[PDB]
């Protein structure tokens, strides 16, 4: 619902960040046979949205230190473009065998 | 329609329109309020602008302000010019925060 509402009308980066989060969390803690599945999903979605908010506006990073002094961090396209290129090869490899 | 008309007319006469805008509307009651505030003078179009901003309807708020910007090119009153200047500045700030697509949709007549 978060992602959902955030969209509703006229939302962008917000969506992106919510997506990232969901994803990372998922993995880090549950990940075993399907966390993989859904995290892959998450980030795929975020990537969609952020690719979209055209850098007419240019942006992303987050600011705090609570429930990982778990301070949030940035991007610049990069940061987790890395994260999902990565988790994609992770899936193709977990693919041919288990 | 008659009861909503009476409610909105009496709230306007008694100065209660700002408290009315805090209520939860159905799509029907909302459609009728939009029709009423559009017909009932320039001050009610500024209240409708505030309602669109409070409801996060930034596209309708920007389009309404462009309509108001086109209708006020001839006002002799200094107080209405200062108010329209402030209104324009606030909405031009909201317009800068919007995604490029929502800006395009707000700038497309």
């Amino acid at each position: 619902l978060l992602y959902a509402f955030h969209i509703y009308r006229h939302n962008y980066r917000k969506a992106g960040s919510v997506m990232f989060e969901y994803g990372m969390r998922l993995g880090r803690e549950v990940r075993t046979l399907r966390g993989l599945q859904k995290q892959v999903n998450s980030y795929l979605a975020c990537l969609n949205c952020l690719r979209l908010i055209r850098p007419e506006y240019a942006w992303i990073v987050q600011p705090v230190s609570g429930a990982v002094s778990s301070q949030i961090e940035i991007l610049e396209l990069r940061d987790l473009e890395k994260e999902y290129v990565l988790a994609q090869t992770r899936l193709t490899l977990a693919k041919h065998n288990p | 329609e008659e009861l909503l008309k009476h409610m909105y007319e009496m709230c306007q006469e008694m100065g209660l329109i700002e408290e009315l805008l805090k209520l939860t509307f159905t799509d029907f009651e909302q459609g009728y309020l939009h029709k009423f505030l559009q017909t009932t003078g320039v001050q009610n179009q500024e209240l409708l602008l505030v309602h669109h901003l409070q409801r996060a309807n930034y596209i309708s708020a920007l389009q309404l302000n462009q309509s108001l910007k086109t209708n006020h090119l001839n006002d002799c009153d200094r107080r209405l010019r200062e108010r329209s200047g402030a209104r324009n500045a606030i909405l031009d700030q909201y317009g800068k925060i919007l995604p490029r697509v929502q800006r395009t949709l707000a700038s497309e007549r």
